[PDB]
RNA sequence: GCUAAACCUAGCCCCAAACCCCACCUUACUACCAGACAACCUUAGCCAAACCAUUUACCCAAAUAAAGUAUAGGCGAUA
RNA sequence: GCUACCUAAGAACAGCUAAAAGAGCACACCCGUCUAUGUAGCAAAAUAGUGGGAAGAUUUAUAGGUAGAGGCGACAAACCUA
């Protein structure tokens, strides 16, 4: 029903309702993937009523009531999220020994930098995918100078901070 | 010393291969002759891409060597 | 001549407008006529429990006892799930383990994953 | 009579000064390189 | 001359990479990449079998590999061929004798009175004013509107006559029916394949128009040639096809025989329009198609001198000009150019109006012509009506 | 007495050392159909020669020295 | 994305006179003859009146193309983002 995107209808203008704590990953390592999957839809009604409150409380122009709530809310969804990645990254390194979820690759762009391209889904070859082999994964030889520059801009904001760091230091060793 | 060269003549074959046999050198150099930069490393990713073998059986053969190592202590 | 804006649908004429979207998944194809048609098995079917007599709510009780983070491994998960089978039978053809060789005839494959979430 | 050359276009703007008539030739994806390396927060048109 | 500039035409693809030429060597591809480099072998790709599977990217096989596929090739009429020598052709293609003018037997149908409509003219002018002016907010309609109004208003004015004659309740018109039927013509074989239109079908044949002896006396007519064209000519040369004849419906459909086809050239363009000929050679052959589809279904798939002949009437109209033809389909042997002959009655450009002023001309500040038909014929929608009432 | 006036570190310069989730080439940042086009090729000129026309130093792979020497050069500017 | 020319596919052209017109008068529309105003202006070329064309070698929207010693030009060295 819709009156679960709101609060108990007792806790309608409270200034401050009490909430417990953000479930822990710890804690949700020990409850089973049914219990994990009930619990995050519990989680979600949860965060919709906590989303529905913040913005009529923005309406309205007044605080909203115990506003902690969202974020607890939030890193207990973000550990559930972070506890059932966990169980299916430890599955797949030991059915597959893959450490990522998505195909990729490093490859070379058109500008000439190092990129991991995660792959696509296509239902066909990529020998014959046209808008695919429009797309390069090559730099021709006129990226190199532009490759030089940035590697030294990059040098140079480096050397920046750096020296900045031992000029700081100094400054602080003297006043001290 | 590929029996491609004139298969059915091996005779001709050896002669040629003995005609030539100065420049005989390893395979595993023969490979790599002509190649370019770019061809080289495509040969060398190619020879070293493996597939990940998967965790399962790299600790399915540790739990065995430790109770091997057990039973045996 | 907005070069910082993003760039959105709501922008070029009528054909940008119609072509670009807002990121929603394809739900189906178009055909002769511009007849869209919806295939209902590309429609994310919501699989949502039964949430009657579950204890589990969205907070938890101060007086739960703090505990040390220890973030699953593989290693942890083969000696909690695989090990005590292996050693029973190693004490008295890995797939007996639940060890599979291939991902491919699953539904959910865990590499290239095909399943949401 | 004149000051008003900018007849506005998004059809036009895209195919003259975008991000894939920029990389459709070698100079243009210089361009795009300068751009870049000047950080330049807009790279094509 | 050939046609096709080679800048149209595909270019060809680039020479093969010369480490193809060596035998002992594996070329280094980017296959392995994924994508292309310039800097390696162009990979050879083995041909992609998946792919013109699915329903919306289906590749149909060559037309050698088709179920229907026949190294005789049929000579198909459908509903978008137009005969170079029109109703000539038609005749040599079906083995009619033409005659000029409809059968006495139809025309005296509304000689008397009784059967011409209370308010006749009033009701086919109140018609043809809907049709060609009132139909629509805009101004002038188009054929492709007033066409089917005007054929369709026609025919509930002509049904109209149920009070007079209850036999009228034993038809009904059928829309998008489709017909076929196949016949021989000096080893050539001919299919027409008519999806047209307005199909007047009715509980009970017609009667034969023409007598024995007059079908006999067709003998020694002679079925005019035209040379150098082929009577192919403007026949779709198909080797995919039936040899099975369709008369359009399942077995025990009421309303069985055919009585009239109600063809029309509604379109809008000139160029895409029939020319009369061309329309009256179309009537012709989808006349027969129907009267041949039907002998087929009853008399048994046997080329022979029908001993009952079939009747099909029909009417070919532009929307303004109208052609009536009855066909009697009188012998199924139509491989020889010799014995009976098939014979066709044709009333040809018999115009309903002259012409129709949507607008009132007005010439210095005067009206010339009223809005409204010019030269309007009765004697067409008598002769109209006449057909419809053709069996009842 | 208004406007102002003043301030010191935000950083910067030169050295040394050290080698540095999703989306996106189609109208980029756009989940999802038949590819094939795929790159390579002396710099020139300003300028000096008081014009200019041959000519006129330019990341080299050990600094110094040999030595601005041998050489080159409208045997001249210069190299 | 101005402008010059071109390509593809569009659109507009009242009324009267005349009768199938690079026809007449004259709206829309295009232009810019003459005068006046304006001259850091409303405007880096405008305004008001007047005037030329206004079914054509017309005007015009959209997309595309030709690039600098080059383009384009019913040649004014005109136009190619004041
Ligand atoms: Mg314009
Ligand atoms: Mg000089
Ligand atoms: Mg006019
Ligand atoms: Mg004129
Ligand atoms: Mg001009
Ligand atoms: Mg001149």
């Amino acid at each position: 029903g819709l009156e679960e995107f709101f609060d108990d209808p007792k806790n309608w203008g409270q200034e401050k309702v009490k909430s417990g704590a953000a479930w822990t990953c710890q804690q949700l390592r020990n409850k089973s993937n049914e219990d994990l999957h009930k619990l995050w839809y519990v989680l979600l009604k949860e965060r919709n009523m906590l989303l529905t409150l913040e913005q009529e409380a923005k309406r309205q122009r007044l605080p909203m009531p115990s506003p902690e709530r969202l974020d607890k809310v939030v890193d207990s969804m973000d550990a559930l999220d972070k506890v059932v990645q966990e169980r299916e990254d430890a599955l797949r390194l030991l059915q597959t020994g893959q450490e990522r979820a998505r195909p990729g690759a490093w490859r070379r762009d058109i500008f000439g930098r190092i990129i991991w391209h995660k792959f696509k889904q296509w239902v066909i070859p990529w020998h014959l995918n046209k808008r695919y082999n429009r797309k390069r994964f090559f730099a021709l030889p006129y990226v190199d100078h532009f490759l030089r520059l940035e590697r030294e801009k990059r040098a140079r904001i480096k050397a920046r901070k750096e020296n900045l760091e031992r000029k700081k230091a100094k400054i602080l060793l003297k006043k001290f | 010393q590929d029996p491609q060269l004139h298969p059915e003549d091996p005779e001709r074959r050896a002669a040629i291969y003995d005609k030539y046999k100065e420049f005989a050198i390893p395979e595993e150099e023969a490979e790599w002759v002509g190649l370019t930069l770019e061809e080289a490393i495509e040969k060398q990713r190619l020879l070293e891409e493996k597939d990940p073998v998967p965790l399962f059986k790299i600790y399915v053969a540790e739990l065995i060597q430790q109770l091997q190592q057990q039973a045996l202590s | 001549a907005d070069r910082m804006s993003k760039w959105t649908s709501k922008r070029g004429p009528r054909s940008f407008r119609g072509r670009k979207g807002r990121g929603a998944k394809g739900i189906g194809f178009l055909t002769s006529g511009w007849r869209f048609v919806q295939i209902k098995e590309m429609v994310p079917e919501f699989v949502v429990p039964d949430l009657t007599g579950f204890k589990l709510k969205p907070y938890v009780s101060y007086l739960a006892p703090e505990s040390e983070e220890t973030p699953l491994t593989a290693a942890q998960l083969f000696s909690e799930a695989v090990a005590p089978a292996i050693e029973k039978d190693f004490k008295d053809n890995l797939e007996k383990y639940g060890f599979e060789p291939t991902q491919e005839g699953k539904l959910f494959q865990l590499y290239p994953r095909n399943f949401l979430r | 009579a004149r000051g008003n050359e900018y007849q506005p276009s998004n059809i036009k703007r895209k195919n003259k000064h975008g991000w894939v008539r920029r990389l459709s030739t070698p100079a243009g994806v210089q361009v795009i390189l300068r751009r870049m390396l000047k950080g330049r927060k807009s790279l094509s048109h | 001359y050939e046609w096709g500039v080679r800048s149209t035409r595909k270019s060809e693809p680039p020479p093969l990479d010369r480490v193809y030429e060596i035998p002992g060597l594996e070329p280094i591809t980017f296959a392995g990449k994924m994508h292309f480099v310039p800097w390696l072998a162009r990979p050879i790709f083995p041909p992609w079998d998946r792919g013109y599977k699915d329903p919306r990217f289906y590749r149909s096989p060559p037309l050698h590999e088709h179920p229907l596929y026949k190294d005789q090739a049929c000579y198909i009429f459908h509903h978008r061929c137009r005969l170079l020598e029109g109703v000539k052709q038609a005749l040599w293609l079906t083995k009619t004798k033409l005659i000029e003018g409809l059968p006495e037997k139809v025309l005296s149908l509304v000689d008397d009175p009784r059967n011409h409509i209370e308010n006749q003219d009033e009701c086919v002018l109140n018609v043809i004013s809907h049709a060609r002016l009132w139909q629509t907010t805009e101004e002038i309609p188009k054929r492709e509107t007033y066409c089917p109004v005007i054929v369709d208003n026609l025919i509930q004015l002509c049904k109209s006559q149920i009070l007079k004659h209850p036999s009228l309740a034993r038809r009904i018109c059928v829309q998008n029916s489709t017909f076929s039927a196949t016949w021989n013509r000096e080893s050539l074989l001919l299919q027409v394949r008519g999806s047209g239109g307005a199909r007047l079908s009715t509980k009970d044949p017609l009667p034969t128009i023409a007598s024995r002896e007059e079908i006999e006396a067709t003998k020694n007519h002679v079925l005019e040639t035209f040379y150098p064209i082929s009577p192919i000519i403007d026949l779709h040369e198909c080797n995919i096809y039936d040899v099975k004849n369709d008369t359009g419906f399942q077995e025990g459909y009421p309303y069985p025989y055919p009585h009239t086809l109600y063809l029309l050239d509604k379109a809008n363009l000139r160029p895409h329009r029939l020319q009369p000929d061309q329309l009256r050679a179309k009537m012709i052959l989808f006349a027969f198609g129907s009267a041949l589809a039907q002998a087929r279904l009853l008399y048994g798939n046997d080329a022979k001198v029908l001993e009952q002949p079939v009747v099909v009437q029909s009417v070919g109209t532009d929307g303004r000009v109208f052609h009536f033809l009855v066909f009697q389909l009188n012998t199924t042997d139509l491989d020889c150019n010799e014995g009976v002959k098939n014979l066709a009655w044709v009333d040809s450009d018999q115009l309903l109006y002259q012409h129709f002023w949507c607008l009132p001309v007005i010439k210095k500040r005067v009206v010339v012509e009223p809005v409204g038909p010019v030269g309007f014929k009765p004697e067409t929608f008598r002769k109209f009506l006449a057909l419809y009432l053709h069996g009842a």
